[PDB]
């Protein structure tokens, strides 16, 4: 026996740098991890508190998003109102 | 909460891979024809039936001689209940 | 009989053109009518690789038919035994076609070497035809050049080789002649 | 044991090869006086015992004769086949008189020419046709027969 050969450290390293590293979990999950925008300041507070929505009506601003969700702060375009912002 | 180890990295970095260092623990560490013609019809006298790995196991010499006093007084049955045995 | 005979035409073709384990299974089936797969290992004391590639041929040439007869006896076991049958007609006509075919195929053969038409390249190693070789004649050149190669040519085939066909129409005709007798002799019944 | 030279006997006479005196069989084994391994081989019919005088014959297999061999051969139609062995022990270099009976009159199949060729012992009539030439062999094996109902209509188009 040998405690180099049982216990191997590339699949906890491969798996969190792979998961870390490409935009799957793991398709399941797919878009989690993005480059950070560093475009401005305010780009870059707004993209780390950025939340996302997987895909009645979600994108439409519900009434118990009050102080919890910026009601005026989403994209247009195919992802409107499934992103929010804290 | 978890403890941080504050060494010098080195040192169990080198404790890590190779390390030179092995074991130092105990896991998963796991002839005369005519007389041996005349002990194996001893043997015949004890029991008829008989492996020829257990013959080998018991009458304890090299294995060649043996295989060759048996391939002339004995049968080899191959199938049946008796198989591999000689008798 | 009528059937002895093409048991004998069988032992010719089979063991004129075959060797020797072909006419082993071939008796074997012609003592037994019912002949089992487990009764030809043990006689011959043949491997199954062994085995299989004799029934194979045996069966490719439509000599023998088989069939796979089922057996629910004693321990229940549903033991499939091919047995093997011959088939007469089948063979006959497998026979007679086959010599037919290597008769046209040994007369096409002697026509070509009769009379040297192509030719052919060594240096690119494609062959051209009288065809292509007036094609390829040049005014300024007095041989057929090559298009690949503009290179003259050497010519195929020769009248050396038209003594090698007919050798073998003779010598095929000689070893033929028995066989083709018992075929006449067995297709006057049509058995 | 007395058994070990009963068997010890027997292999000895084998080892002699012809039939000698009982007494002097008893002789040649040196301490083995016993009557018993005398009356074990008048009851064992490997070794034939005949009451004149001491007289040892060995049976597998009395052929030794080609003409022997074409009637042991005769006994195995629809039956079964021995091996090689039988017939080298009765008669020494069989695979001669093989190759002398051309023609089915003693057949077998060449394996390998390094480990004794595993023989084998049956009869028909003719099996040799090594007449037929190989480029006629091979434009045998090149024939695809049309399979089905396809190999009769091309039969009855030739008028066979
Ligand atoms: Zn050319």
């Amino acid at each position: 026996f040998n405690m180099k050969l049982a216990i191997n450290a590339k699949t906890i390293t491969s798996g969190l740098k792979y998961a870390l590293a490409t935009g799957n979990w793991g398709s399941s999950r797919a878009g989690v991890s993005q480059v950070l925008n560093r475009y401005t300041y305010s780009s870059t507070l707004s993209h780390l508190r950025r939340t996302n929505t997987p895909i009645a009506k979600p994108r439409q601003l519900h009434n118990t998003h009050w102080g919890l969700v910026c009601p005026a702060e989403t994209p247009e375009g195919q992802a409107c109102g499934l992103v929010k912002n804290l | 909460r978890i403890t941080t180890l504050d060494e010098t990295v080195g040192v169990t970095m080198s404790h890590t891979g190779m390390s030179m260092r092995s074991d130092n623990s105990n896991f998963l560490k796991v002839m005369p024809k005519k007389e041996i013609l005349d002990y194996l019809f001893k043997l015949f006298d004890e029991y008829d039936y008989w492996s020829l790995k257990g013959l080998k196991e018991r009458t304890r010499q090299p294995e060649a001689h043996l295989k060759e006093c048996l391939d002339k007084v004995a049968t080899l049955v191959k199938k049946g209940p008796y198989a591999f045995k000689y008798t | 009989p009528i059937d002895d005979i093409v048991k004998n035409l069988l032992k010719f073709v089979v063991r004129g053109f075959y060797g020797g384990s072909f006419v082993l299974v071939l008796d074997a089936i012609l003592f037994h009518s019912v002949l089992a797969e487990d009764d030809l290992k043990q006689l011959l004391s043949i491997n199954k690789t062994e085995l299989g590639p004799l029934i194979a041929r045996l069966r490719s040439d439509r000599l023998i038919s088989i069939h796979k007869q089922r057996e629910y006896p004693p321990n229940s076991k549903s033991v499939e035994r091919v047995y093997y049958y011959v088939k007469y007609p089948h063979a006959i006509d497998a026979i007679k076609w086959k010599v037919h075919q290597v008769v046209q195929r040994l007369k096409d053969d002697l026509d070509k070497n009769s009379e040297p038409n192509g030719y052919m390249c060594p240096i690119c190693l494609t062959k051209y035809t009288q065809l292509e070789a007036v094609q390829l004649l040049n005014f300024d050149r007095t041989e057929f050049l090559c298009s690949l190669c503009d290179e003259p040519l050497v010519e195929d085939d020769s009248g050396k080789k038209n003594k090698e066909k007919q050798d073998k129409l003779n010598r095929l005709m000689d070893q033929i002649q028995p066989i083709i007798d018992s075929l006449k002799k067995i297709d006057d019944s049509r058995i | 044991h007395d058994s070990s030279k009963l068997l010890w006997a027997t292999e000895y006479i084998q080892k002699k090869g012809k039939p000698v005196l009982v007494n002097e069989l008893l002789d040649y084994l040196s301490m083995k006086k016993d009557d018993k391994v005398i009356e074990l081989l008048k009851k064992l019919d490997r070794i034939e015992f005949d009451p004149k005088k001491g007289t040892f014959k060995y049976l597998t297999y009395d052929v030794h004769s080609p003409s022997e061999l074409l009637k042991l051969l005769r006994s195995q139609v629809t039956f079964k086949g021995i091996s090689c062995k039988d017939l080298k022990d009765g008669w020494p270099q069989c695979d001669e008189t093989i190759n002398q009976l051309e023609e089915d009159s003693k057949i077998l199949v060449l394996r390998t020419k390094k480990d004794k060729t595993p023989r084998y012992v049956w009869y028909n009539s003719g099996g040799n046709l090594k007449c037929i030439d190989e480029e006629f062999v091979k434009m045998w094996e090149n024939v695809q027969l049309p399979q089905f109902a396809e190999l009769p209509r091309k039969l009855q188009d030739l008028g066979l």
